[PDB]
């Protein structure tokens, strides 16, 4: 099909021009984001009675 | 133990909703559902049209005979993966199955070498012996007698069988045909397949899905109450 | 004369067969009823009215049984070791719970009933309270019956003796009569007229259907189910009655004794005695094991 | 030709391989070795709603952490209150095959969506069926909002579609998966989102256009859910494979594969946990999983259902989690 495999090549083409950053620049982001939310975040801390809401 | 006024209409909007809900379930728990199948055009046309009296997905149908209030459902529109969703139809009551019988010495347009009674044998396997299916009844209809029977000579039956050796007479290769459709059952202790030969113009097809049902509740029932 | 072998027979009958009879259904009564209550307690969910009768029955045949063991230790001593008031409880337990087993076997059999009128349960007696209701109207009425058992229960004590009569040896003969009359025909004719009735139409039903289907596996088993569980009932339960009311006419005002006859019959009601007891044990298998659903849910959950 | 065409597709396919590989000096296995572990999670079942009479498919929060909608086979939409047990709606749906919710960020309305092909959108006024958008050949599998006059749609036929709910009509559609997309999830700013397919593959798409910037693959079957991570620079992979996959947009591939030897079930369900610490997958053993996302260690297990869990959502305060079940029991832990 002339239709399709041309579709397909400008497809593999268009993602093929897109800019990477090196690994290990990535794991260093979410390390950091994932430190600096950690008080935050009720499920990894919980929350002292009398704050959380189905106590009951 | 204190409640405002807000929070004691909370609590009665709450009570009128779980009543209401109630209500509903116990009132939709006393219809059968069926689940409509066949393979190509073998049916669910003409059987649809004989029962009922009151690429779109799901199409549902309501009709009663004597006292029961059966829904079925066709979901031969759906042009998607079936394992992805199969597992809704769970709890039918039963699975009809239409084959048409004049499909024994024909091929699909979109490819030869390919007859048409395998594909339908192939769908009958795939389905009876599913998960999700491992109790649940089947309905055979074995449709578009009298153009089989009449088809049958001069066209034997060994196109589609090459190992059947008997008679040409409609009699018997109709018997051989359900013979070996039923053989694909591999839960013989478990579960039953109720098969007609629905060439019956007559309100004769209503009768024996409404027979078969009967008996599939009772023995329902009768499992269980301990006895079976 | 021809009587003295008559006197050790019944003093061996008395001692060893009731006790070891009473131990064997002991054990076996308890395994299944403890696995069949254990199974409806933490595997079991959507509690219908069947299930609410099938549970009352199997908790009064644990209590029956339960009853027991008290009674194994004496016709081995000799004697009743423990208090009158203990002696009473005990008795009236253990009637208790006989008399209310009947009744709900045969709310059982009604209830199989409805359920091929109305698959659907559409009907008033199918909803789930109804159940229960009837379930605390069966064990109030079973022990407002047997309240007035208190009187003849009461236990022997006298210089060198403390001994515990039996309820058939009991008591004031005529009033005794008269109440046990009463009692066999409230809490056992009834009843067992009404399973009897309710059974042959659900038979009758069952027949008419499987002779008038289409090509389908016939309902045989149900029907054979059906007949055996009256057979059952009647087998075990008609003989003790009989021999109860025999006894206890046996010695009353017009014994006359022209043979001293008064031995071989209370022989009888002794070995009729631990043949009722046996249903205890067998309703667990034939009403919860037989079933191939419930065995294997309860082993599916017993694996966890 | 078609030789001119498969051989260059060939050849991008290729380079686009080693230069992603040419890419991975370390990987995320390394730099968190001397990261401490997070311990022993334990919840307790807070709340137990106990409405629907069948199986429930799709379950929903809403920004306010308070009220959720869930979906069940029959029939019926009910939105509930977290903090008590009580119900504030129960909507009777026209069709009862429905395997999808979606709460509107705003709440005035909800959505639907299942066999019958047809997107249903309903006003609560804060009931009445607003609107039914029907383009679609296929049983929808997902749908989210992105403001009250704006929802991204995902269908069994291969296809996904941004809608305009005031006049109905298709907006823009995204094709390019060769299988049906079974999950999608919106990015925190509701520029760009990610679909998953049954071909075993993900896509992400650009909203304000119709094109699809990236393509990840790496699972052995088909994807069953999906879900952003909170600063909206990665995602997460559910699948059959029982292989938890989480990728990067920026790196272009794999980070890390969260799996068991003692876990053959397929996975249900995906989703955070407001700091991207913690990662919750139900299964189809009556089981969920939370794992330490940064190390791939299982920290926790919830078990409190007993047929299935097909649905899974945080609170957006991460305070508690709702967990809707085929035993229609709607599980909120904490
Ligand atoms: O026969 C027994 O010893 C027990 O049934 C109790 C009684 O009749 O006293």
């Amino acid at each position: 099909s002339i239709a399709q495999a041309r579709k397909l090549v400008e497809q593999l083409k268009m993602e093929a021009n897109i800019d990477r950053i090196k690994v290990s620049k990535a794991a260093a982001d979410l390390m950091a984001y994932c430190e600096a939310h950690a008080k935050e975040d009720p499920l990894l801390t919980p929350v002292p009675a009398s704050e959380n809401p189905f106590r009951e | 133990c204190t409640l405002s006024a807000e929070d004691k209409a909370a609590v009665e909007r709450s009570k009128m909703i779980d009543r209401n809900l109630r209500e509903d379930g116990e009132k939709a728990a006393r219809e059968v559902k069926l689940l409509l199948l066949g393979a190509g055009e073998s049916g669910k046309s003409t059987i649809v049209k004989q029962m009922k009296i009151i690429t779109t997905g799901i199409v549902e149908t309501h009709f009663t005979f004597k006292d029961l209030h059966f829904k079925m459902f066709d979901v031969g529109a759906q042009r998607s993966e079936r394992k992805k969703w199969i597992h809704c139809f769970e709890g039918v009551t039963a699975i009809i199955f239409c084959v048409a019988l004049s499909d024994y010495d024909l091929v699909l347009a979109e490819d030869e070498e390919m007859n048409r009674m395998h594909e339908s044998m192939k769908l009958f396997d795939s389905i009876c012996n599913n998960k999700w299916f491992t109790d649940t009844s089947i309905i055979l209809f074995l449709n578009k007698k009298d153009l089989f029977e009449e088809k049958i000579k001069k066209s034997p039956l060994t196109i589609c069988y090459p190992e059947y050796a008997g008679s040409n007479t409609y009699e018997e290769a109709a018997a051989y045909i359900q013979c070996q459709f039923e053989d694909l059952n591999k839960r013989k202790d478990t579960k039953e397949i109720y098969t007609h030969f629905t060439c019956s113009t007559d309100t004769k097809n209503v009768q024996f899905v409404f027979d078969a049902v009967t008996d599939v509740i009772i023995k329902n029932n009768l499992k269980d109450c301990g006895l079976f | 004369a021809t009587c003295k072998n008559w006197l050790a027979a019944e003093a061996a009958l008395e001692k060893y067969y009731l006790s070891i009879f009473y131990g064997i259904e002991f054990v076996v009564g308890v395994l299944g009823n403890t696995i069949v209550v254990y199974g409806y307690i933490f595997s079991l969910k959507n509690w219908n009215s069947s299930n609410i009768y099938l549970f009352n029955l199997s908790v009064s045949d644990l209590a029956f049984l339960c009853t027991l063991p008290m009674l194994i230790r004496s016709y081995a001593n000799g004697n009743w070791i423990y208090g009158d008031v203990l002696c009473i409880s005990n008795r009236y337990v253990l009637h208790a719970n006989l008399y209310t087993s009947i009744l709900f076997l045969t709310f059982i059999s009604i209830d199989r009933y409805l359920i091929i009128k109305y698959p659907f349960r559409e009907h008033l007696l199918q909803k789930k309270e109804f159940a229960i209701l009837i379930s605390l109207a069966i064990w109030v009425l079973v022990t407002l019956e047997l309240l007035p058992i208190l009187p003849l229960i009461n236990p022997v004590i006298t210089d060198n003796g403390t001994t515990c009569n039996d309820f058939a040896s009991s008591g004031d003969p005529n009033y005794n009569l008269i109440y046990s009359m009463c009692l066999t025909l409230l809490g056992f004719l009834i009843p067992l007229f009404v399973m009897c009735f309710f059974y042959y139409k659900i038979a009758l039903f069952l027949k008419q259907r499987n002779r008038q289907v289409a090509t389908a596996l016939p309902l045989e088993k149900p029907l054979n189910l059906v007949i055996m569980a009256v057979v059952i009932f009647s087998v075990l339960f008609t003989p003790y009655h009989v021999m109860r009311n025999v006894r206890i006419a046996s010695r009353l005002g017009s014994w006359k004794q022209y043979q001293c006859t008064q031995v071989v019959i209370n022989s009888f009601y002794i070995v009729t005695r631990p043949l009722a007891f046996l249903n205890s044990v067998i309703n667990p298998v034939f009403y919860f094991l037989l079933g191939d659903h419930f065995r294997d849910m309860l082993m599916n959950q017993l694996r966890h | 030709e078609l030789d001119q065409l498969r051989q260059e597709a060939e050849q991008l396919k290729n380079q686009i391989r080693d230069a992603r590989k040419a890419c991975a000096d370390a990987t995320l296995s390394q730099i968190t070795n001397n990261i401490d572990p997070v311990g022993r999670i334990q919840m307790r079942t807070r709340r137990t709603l106990r409405g629907h009479l069948a199986k429930i498919y799709a379950m929903h929060w809403g920004t306010d952490s308070r009220l959720l909608v869930s979906a069940s086979q029959d029939g019926k939409l009910i939105i509930w209150d977290s903090y008590t047990t009580n119900k504030v709606h129960a909507i009777p749906l026209r069709s009862s095959w429905v395997m999808t919710c979606a709460y509107a960020p705003s709440g005035n309305y909800v959505a639907c969506g299942g066999l019958d092909n047809i997107c249903s959108i309903y006003n609560l006024k804060t009931v009445r069926v607003s609107r039914e958008l029907a383009g679609h050949t296929g049983y929808l599998s997902c749908c989210r909002f992105l403001d009250d006059n704006q929802i991204v749609t995902s269908s069994g036929d291969t296809t996904c579609a941004l809608w305009d709910i005031e006049t109905g009509q298709q907006t823009t559609t995204f094709t390019g998966h060769t299988g049906d997309v079974m999950s999608l999830s919106l990015a925190p700013d509701t520029r760009l989102f990610v679909s998953g397919a049954c071909d075993a593959s993900a896509k992400l798409w650009d909203v304000r256009e119709g094109m699809c910037r990236q393509t990840f693959t790496g699972h052995e079957s088909d994807i069953n859910a999906i879900c952003f991570f909170p600063n909206g620079n990665a995602f997460a992979t559910g699948s059959d494979d029982a292989t938890c996959r989480l990728f990067d947009l920026r790196a272009d591939q794999e980070l890390m594969t969260y799996s068991h030897d003692n876990i053959i079930c397929g996975i249900t369900s995906v989703s955070f946990s407001k700091s991207g610490r913690l990662l919750l997958a139900g299964y189809d053993d009556f089981n969920c999983n939370v794992w330490d996302a940064l190390k791939a260690d299982r920290a926790g297990v919830l078990a409190g259902h007993d047929n299935r869990v097909s649905c899974l959502g945080v609170t957006d305060d991460g305070m508690a989690v709702a967990t809707g079940s085929w035993d229609s029991f709607l599980k909120i832990w904490n």
